[PDB]
Parts: structure tokens; C-alpha cells; sequence
């Protein structure tokens, strides 16, 4: 371990370091834009979520199909962001298909895809790019909701599976089920609905399906942002630990160097 | 390279196996794997598969032209099917198999010091052959 | 602040031929071998054209 | 002996006739730590000869004058001298000056100098090479690294550094480009760093455009040698310096940034560099 | 002094007839740097007089080899002789090899040497612990690094080596699983850095695996001693050689990747390691 070593290991974690501050510096500000709007998202997320809040829906038994919707970014550093959201839905796939239901998985996130792009590629209809680059917006969930229908797959039974902002440092990676189908918005709770006709219920049903596409998105987009931000501060933490290590040996192989040449030269003017 | 100190028919597999294998070398050294079949896991497996290749015990010094033979199966795809942890046993197996059954393709390989284009097809027949026969 | 203290320079990472070093020239690696693929396919597809016209 | 018989059949060196254009003096490491001290004092001496009595210009070649100090650095300890840092002589740097001083153009000829300098452990700061540094008007350093990548010759693009290098001699546009290149490769330098952390599908697009430019600036830096055709297997190339000039300044433009870097690594000029990319095309 | 008296109670050392199996010779570090250059020789002497003349098999251990060259460090200088390196005497190699080639086996008896080397600030190049590593067939390596963690013994499981462990002499499956035991903890040592900055999270799940497998068979790696039950108050546990490498086989495959990594620590047979994984409840 020449003092060479040392040194060239010792400008590198200084150089982690450095990046991974001013990377933290910038999810910083990222995350306190993302929480911002994250407010007058919430409230238009809870205007979808009242539909089945008040009037219960509950899929009847079993569908033929289903959809599982995994938002998230394409950009990592996120600690287990994606991971997570990724975990929740092999695990619905696995809980789901036993009873038949064909489900499909729309990986907005082209990290989602990744993690499933070697296992359950097939089941994916379509995955949707540049997520999380940009700070998401409804026109955003419109392109993916739109290109959802343009699809065609009879998606029955819907589910969104997302990391809903808990606090700065947690997330919980929450699941909304998504009623899509004509059939199962049209129960019993609806009985005492006057105006609403089958064809407008349709529509209904797409246009919160757009809206919560982009209430899952800023949740997500916020938790990634925090989630981002401690990873690296953490990262620059450890580097911090290992540049003092890293130093107490560089002083010390040095302080070896001059003690080993002092010696050699003694030595030599000795032995004349 | 000693101005040509590597007998032909060595020369004409390792070049390429040199090749692949930097390639291999300069891609696969991340272990963080994101997407690339095309490009880098067809790289890659075949590194892996030439790696295997390379792998060699102890005590057990091996002719010229079965390494020839060995690095051929190995470098011409014959072997990017076969699985990165089966790679040795088929080393084995086919070894064994080339100096019982085909010792008149290993002693042309010797006498010529290289692998024309007709040593060349009756290999190709060899490893073919075995390669579908390998796993019974 | 002050000289006495060990100064990085750009290109340590590499230059320390460590496991980041090596993730770095791994990922430029994946990056431009797909990068040239694209550009040899648009490539051969200019030909392509040239050779029609 | 290679150098010997190379020169034969080259016919730089004649057997039969009296037309050699090339002398040869040679003590190799087989030769004592003394012999091994005073074989470049006599080369140079013949040097000189072909200086001074002859006025014409001459070319003295020397590999690895590093061994002309570490012969020294074998005997100073018998010779009676205190050793000096690392172990060197404590006459290093006048010992070097007296052999050095003697190899220069003098106002009545001229002595064209390449000497192969061994850089100890890859060491520049090492007592040796770093003597030697004052003493040569322009200097290549040749990195490990850049060789480990494959890029040959392995000059060290920001490290090599000339005298001449000024806009007042070598031109504005070559100092120019050159310029460019060496701040274009700093920046890659610098971007690689972010990388190892960020991700490259995580640079911003100027970035990429950087990485990316750097990196056939640098493939195009490798030149096959007709020297290394054994080697490499390709055949040697010779780029003139307007060639070379205008296919780095090209480069720089971004002229050629949708061929593949692949095109760019060992090829001579860019118009061998342009028509690689084709073949590949024609073979993709 | 301990040694002594606990040969004694054992029955090794016999004080009333001569049943005794084993003889002492100290030169412990109160002797002067003279006396402790030579004990090694007069043990090395009362074993070799086993050896060859009664033809016997004999286990020698010696204690600190490393003290025998330190002691001729010391007098080196006195000698009037050029310090060699760091400031050892210059016929370290010399007098080393002398002093270990007559620990051998010969054809007349065999000696079992199991000699503690004391490497200086835990540093192994130096020439002291670097020239003895060359007389020795098996070598062991305990690492303060490992001890820290908790691992007893600290044996570092990627340094120590043995001229046995080949697959025609130690066994074709022994060899196997010892391989590759090693190559997943070495593939565990070359993602210590990206783990140590980025996170665990920043890695592959097939290198979740790797890092999850490698840390239970660090653990397993560790086993309650004997003469360490005063110490961690666990019982000491005797592992035979087969549950050794059966064990590990399992932990390789990943029979046993449900199980806490925990519960592999200071654990015996790989059963003990199910018993306190359950335990753990």
C-alpha cells in the first residue's frame, strides 16, 4: 500500500464526495419544488379518491383482466423507490393470476420496467419514458392514460401502486385500486345516483383514471426527490468516514516514507 | 509476441479470442446490470464462455492443438448456448472425445501447424456434432 | 485554504483504478457501444437511400 | 541485434557498399555497471564528430538514457559517496548536465536528440526522469494508462509538452486546435467523475456531446505504425500535419460526430477515418 | 505458568510417574535478547531427538517464532553488522532457514509444527512474517479487522492457504465448496465499495444475494472455542470435518437464505444455526 495508493484512493472518495453534495444540493431544491406542488395536488388526488370513499365499490368477485399501474422514475439514486414499488407488484402478480385475472403492468418508469423487463416482460402492455426528469403534470398523466385506452386491453380491474410521500425521510409505497370497469363503477352504490348514464360513467371512469395517473405521479415524484436527496447526503456521510480514515493512513505512510529514507541514507554513510 | 513465436492454427482462434475477450473486459466490469442483449450480454456471455475457456487445473498440460481445438469450439459461438457453469465440463468432455474418436484431426492440426479451410469444416462437423450430443 | 492539504484532481476516480473507476468506464462503455449501433444503422441507411438515388 | 538486422535489410546500414547512413554503439545490461555509464558519452562523441568536423546535420538516437544515471547510482557507494534521496548519486544532476550539455546544435552544426527516457516504477517524480526534464526541448510522456485503453502510441495528450508549441511558430490555427483538444480532453477528465456517480444516461446533453467528442478525439489520437504492423496487425500509416491539423480541427467542429468512435481508432487520416465507418455499414 | 498447570490437571504433565506426553521449554520475553534466540533451537532439539532417535511422531508448537528474529535484531547491531532493511540483521533469511529447515518431517520420524508468527502492526511485508510465510505448507492468517467485527477466530478467509487443499488429495467436493466459499466472499470484497458509498440499495438483486449468502458464511465461519468458553461463556463446539463442508454446501446453494444471517454467528454444525434461527423468534 505505497503512499501512491493511498493518495490516489484518498483524491477519489474526496472527489464521491465533493458530487454527491452538490448532487444532494440540487434533489434539495428539486424535492422542495415537488412538496410544493404536492399540496395542490393532493386535494384534486382526493376528489378522485371520494368517488369509491363514499360510494363503496368493490370488484365483485373476480375479473377476467387486470391492470397494475407502477409509476415511478427512470432516474435512480433513490434508495428503494423503485425497488419497492417494484416489490408491491410482483407480489400482486403473485397474489393476483392465481384466480385467473390476467393482469398487465404499465411500467411508467423505465426503472420499473427494468426490474420486471427479465421476469414479467410480457406482461407488459406498454412502459412509458422520461418520468421523473420532469416534474410531472395531468397533461403528462393525459399522454399516459390516453395511450392507455389507445390500447384497447379490456382493463376491468385497475391498480396503481405508487410511493405516497409520508415525511422528508419516509414513504409509503400505497396502492389504489382502479374500478375502470363499466360494470363494477355501475353497483349497488350507485342506485341512488340520478343523472349518470352507462356511457358518462365510462367517461367518468377514464377521466379519474387520468387524474389519479397524476395524483400516484407527484407523490411519487416527491418521495423520489427526498428519497434521492438523503441517499446522497448519506453517501457524503460515508465518504466524510472514509476521507478521515483514508487521511490517518496517508499521514502516517508519509511520516513511514521520510523515517524509511532517513534510515537508508544513515545507513549508507555509516557503512563508508 | 517473439516475431511470430505461436504456431498458425493458434494464432487464427487466439487474435479473436484476444479481441473478445478485451471487449469483455472493458464492458463487463460493473455488476449493476440496468439492458443491451444485442450489443453487450452477447459480448459478455461470450467472455464469460472464453473465461471458462481459460480455466484450466493443475498438472495437466495440454497440446498445442487441443488447446487449438478447445479455444475454436469455444470461440466460434459453438459454446454461447452452453451454460457459463457447464462450460468446463464440456471442455472436458469434448477434449476427451476429440483424442479418442477424431486423433487424425488433432494429428493433421500438428503436422500442418494450421487450420485450413478443410481441417476447418471437418472441425466445425466435430463440435457440432458433439455439442448436440453433449447433454444426452 | 491551506497547499499542505492533499488536493483531488479530475479524473482521480479513474485514475485510482477502483470498483467506481471501473463502473465508470464499464457504463461509458455500454452507452457508446448502443450509441454506435444507432449511428452504423443510420449510416447504412443513408447508403441505403444514396444507393436508391 | 533486431535494430541491427532491420537496418540491413532496410538499407539504412550497407555490408557490402560504403553508403550507410547510420552508426551504432552498444552497451546493453549485460555490460558492466561501468560500460553501461560511458556508452552514450561515446555515441554522443560520435555524435559530435559528425557535428563538428562534418558540418551536417545528425540524428542521435539513445534508448533509455535513465541507464546512464543508474550505472552511476551502482558504483557511487564503492566510489566512497553518501547516498543521495531515493538512492541516486549524489552527483545526479551534474553528471546528467555534463553528458547532456555535450548533446546540443551548436551554431556550426546541428544534433536532431531522441532519447528514450525509462520512467522507474511509473514514477515521473523519481529523481531521474525528473532531472532529465529540463534538458529536452519537447518531451512525450507516454501513460500506462492510455496504452491500457489500446490507443498506441500511448503519448499522454495532457502531459506531452514542446517548446515550439506557440501561435508564433507552429501557426494560430494548429496552436489553436491543439489547444482544443488538450481543453476538450480536461473537461472529459472532469466529466468522468460525474459519471462514475450519476450515471452516463444521467449527464446533461452538452455533457454527452463532450464525452462523446473527447472520446474519438482520443481514438484518433491512436496512429498504426509500420514498426508495430507485426504487432498490430494493421498497416503502418504517415499523417501529414495539415492532414492531422484539420481532422482534429473537424472533430472539434463536430463535422463527423454521427460516425461511430470505433471509425476513428487506428486509422490514419479522417478520410481513413470516414471510410472505416462505411465498411462497418456495408458489414453491420 | 497456565499452561503448565493446565497440562497438569488434564494429565499431560504427570507429577507422580512417567506418563507425561509433552515437554516444555520456555524462553519467555523476561530472557535476555541472547537466551531468546536459541530456546526455539533447544525445543526444536528435544523434539528432533523424538523424531529421529525413539522414531515417534511429535506435535511441536512453538510460540512467537517471530521473537527468535527479533532477538537477533537486537544482537545483530551488537555484532557489528549493517542494518538490512527496517533494521533487522542482515542474515535474517539466512538464520530463519536454518532454524526451520531442521523443523521437518524426514523419513526417520515426523514432526507436526505449529508455529504463531506475530506479524509487526498487523503488517505482513514486513521481512520478519514476509520470509517465514516460504518454510510453512499451511499458512493462517487472523486479521484484527475481522476480529473487530466479531469473528473468532479471525482467521481471514481469502489470505490463509494450505499445499493440501487439492481436489486429489483434500477431495473433489472438500475443494469445491472451499473454492467456492472464497470466490463468493471475494466477489463480496470487490462490491465492498460500492456498497460503502452508494448503499446496498445500488446494487443488483443477484448481488443481494452474493452479499447475503457471503455474510452468512462469514458468520458460519466463527466457532465457539474451547479454551474460549471463560471468555464468551458459549460452549466450545467441535465441528467434524464432513458437517463442515455439508454445511456450507447448503449455505452455497441457498437452502438456508431464509434464515437470519444472525443466527449464523458463533454457531457450531449448520443444525445449531437452524436451532437459533428458530429461537430468534
Amino acid at each position: 500500500a505505497t503512499l501512491k495508493d493511498i493518495t490516489r484512493r484518498l483524491k477519489s472518495i474526496k472527489n464521491i464526495q465533493k458530487i454527491t453534495k452538490s448532487m444532494k444540493m440540487v434533489a434539495a431544491a428539486k424535492y422542495a419544488r415537488a412538496e410544493r406542488d404536492l399540496k395542490p395536488a393532493r386535494v384534486y388526488g382526493i376528489g378522485s379518491l371520494a368517488l369509491y370513499e363514499k360510494a363503496d365499490i368493490k370488484v365483485p368477485e373476480d375479473k377476467k383482466k387486470h391492470l397494475i399501474i407502477g409509476v415511478s422514475s427512470d432516474r435512480g439514486l433513490c434508495g428503494a423507490i423503485h425497488s419497492s414499488v417494484a416489490k408491491q407488484i410482483k407480489s400482486e402478480v403473485a397474489n393476483l393470476t392465481a384466480a385467473g385475472k390476467e393482469v398487465k403492468i404499465v411500467g411508467v418508469g423505465d426503472k420499473i420496467r427494468g426490474i420486471l423487463h427479465r421476469t414479467h416482460s410480457d406482461q407488459f402492455l406498454v412502459t412509458f419514458k422520461e418520468v421523473g426528469r420532469k416534474p410531472p403534470t395531468f397533461g403528462d398523466a393525459s399522454v399516459i392514460a390516453l395511450e392507455l385506452l389507445n390500447s384497447g386491453y379490456e382493463f376491468d380491474e385497475g391498480s396503481i401502486i405508487f410511493n405516497r410521500f409520508r415525511s422528508v425521510i419516509s414513504y409509503k409505497t400505497e396502492e389504489k385500486p382502479i374500478f375502470s370497469l363499466d360494470t363494477v363503477a355501475s353497483a349497488e352504490s350507485m342506485s341512488i345516483y340520478d343523472d349518470i348514464d352507462a356511457d358518462v360513467l365510462r367517461n367518468y371512469q377514464e377521466y379519474s383514471l387520468a387524474n389519479i395517473i397524476y395524483y400516484s405521479l407527484k407523490e411519487s415524484t416527491t418521495s423520489e426527490q427526498s428519497a434521492r436527496m438523503t441517499a446522497m447526503d448519506n453517501a457524503s456521510k460515508n465518504a466524510s468516514e472514509m476521507i478521515d480514515k483514508l487521511t490517518l493512513t496517508f499521514n502516517r505512510t508519509r511520516q513511514a516514507v521520510i523515517t524509511k529514507e532517513l534510515i537508508e541514507i544513515i545507513s549508507g554513510a555509516a557503512a563508508l | 509476441v517473439g516475431s511470430a513465436a505461436q504456431t498458425r492454427a493458434m494464432k487464427q482462434v487466439a487474435g479473436t479470442m484476444k479481441l473478445e475477450l478485451a471487449q469483455y473486459r472493458e464492458v463487463a466490469a460493473f455488476a449493476q446490470f440496468g439492458d443491451l442483449d444485442a450489443a453487450t450480454q452477447q459480448l459478455l456471455s461470450r467472455g464469460v464462455r472464453l473465461t471458462e475457456l481459460l480455466k484450466q487445473g493443475q498438472y495437466a498440460p495440454m497440446a498445442i492443438e487441443e488447446q487449438v481445438a478447445v479455444i475454436y469450439a469455444g470461440v466460434r459461438g459453438y459454446l454461447d448456448k452452453l451454460e457459463p457453469s457447464k462450460i468446463t465440463k464440456f471442455e472436458n468432455a469434448f477434449l476427451s472425445h476429440v483424442i479418442s474418436q477424431h486423433q487424425a484431426l488433432l494429428g493433421k492440426i500438428r503436422a500442418d501447424g494450421k487450420i485450413s479451410e478443410e481441417t476447418d469444416a471437418k472441425l466445425k462437423e466435430i463440435v457440432t456434432n458433439f455439442l448436440a450430443g453433449f447433454e444426452a | 485554504d491551506t497547499p499542505e492539504g492533499v488536493r483531488s484532481g479530475a479524473g482521480a476516480v479513474r485514475d485510482a483504478g477502483g470498483a467506481f473507476g471501473k463502473k465508470e468506464q464499464a457504463d461509458e462503455e455500454r452507452y457508446f457501444r448502443a450509441r454506435a449501433r444507432e449511428q452504423l444503422a443510420a449510416l447504412k441507411k443513408h447508403h441505403e437511400n444514396e444507393i436508391s438515388h | 541485434n533486431d535494430l541491427y538486422h532491420e537496418m540491413i535489410e532496410s538499407g539504412v546500414i550497407n555490408l557490402k557498399d560504403a553508403t550507410s547512413k547510420v552508426a551504432l554503439v552498444y552497451g546493453q545490461m549485460n555490460e558492466p555497471p561501468g560500460a553501461r555509464a560511458r556508452v552514450a558519452l561515446t555515441g554522443l562523441t560520435v555524435a559530435e564528430y559528425f557535428r563538428d568536423q562534418e558540418g551536417q546535420d545528425v540524428l542521435l538516437f539513445i534508448d533509455n538514457i535513465f541507464r546512464f544515471t543508474q550505472a552511476g547510482s551502482e558504483v557511487s557507494a564503492l566510489l566512497g559517496r553518501i547516498p543521495s534521496a531515493v538512492g541516486y548519486q549524489p552527483t545526479l544532476a551534474t553528471d546528467m548536465g555534463t553528458m547532456q550539455e555535450r548533446i546540443t546544435t551548436t551554431k556550426k552544426g546541428s544534433i536532431t536528440s531522441v532519447q528514450a527516457i525509462y520512467v522507474p516504477a511509473d514514477d515521473l517524480t523519481d529523481p531521474a526522469p525528473a532531472t532529465t526534464f529540463a534538458h529536452l526541448d519537447a518531451t512525450t510522456v507516454l501513460s500506462r494508462a492510455i496504452a491500457e485503453l489500446g490507443i498506441y502510441p500511448a503519448v499522454d495528450p495532457l502531459d506531452s509538452t514542446s517548446r515550439i508549441m506557440d501561435p508564433n511558430i507552429v501557426g494560430s490555427e494548429h496552436y489553436d486546435v491543439a489547444r482544443g483538444v488538450q481543453k476538450i480532453l480536461q473537461d472529459y477528465k472532469s466529466l468522468q467523475d460525474i459519471i462514475a456517480i450519476l450515471g452516463m444516461d444521467e449527464l446533461s446533453e452538452e455533457d454527452k456531446l463532450t464525452v462523446s467528442r473527447a472520446r474519438k478525439i482520443q481514438r484518433f489520437l491512436s496512429q498504426p505504425f509500420q514498426v508495430a504492423e507485426v504487432f498490430t496487425g494493421h498497416l503502418g500509416k504517415l499523417v501529414p500535419l495539415k492532414e492531422t491539423i484539420k481532422g482534429f480541427q473537424q472533430i472539434l467542429a463536430g463535422e463527423y460526430d454521427h460516425l461511430p468512435e470505433q471509425a476513428f481508432y487506428m486509422v490514419g487520416p479522417i478520410e481513413e477515418a470516414v471510410a472505416k465507418a462505411d465498411k462497418l455499414a456495408e458489414e453491420h
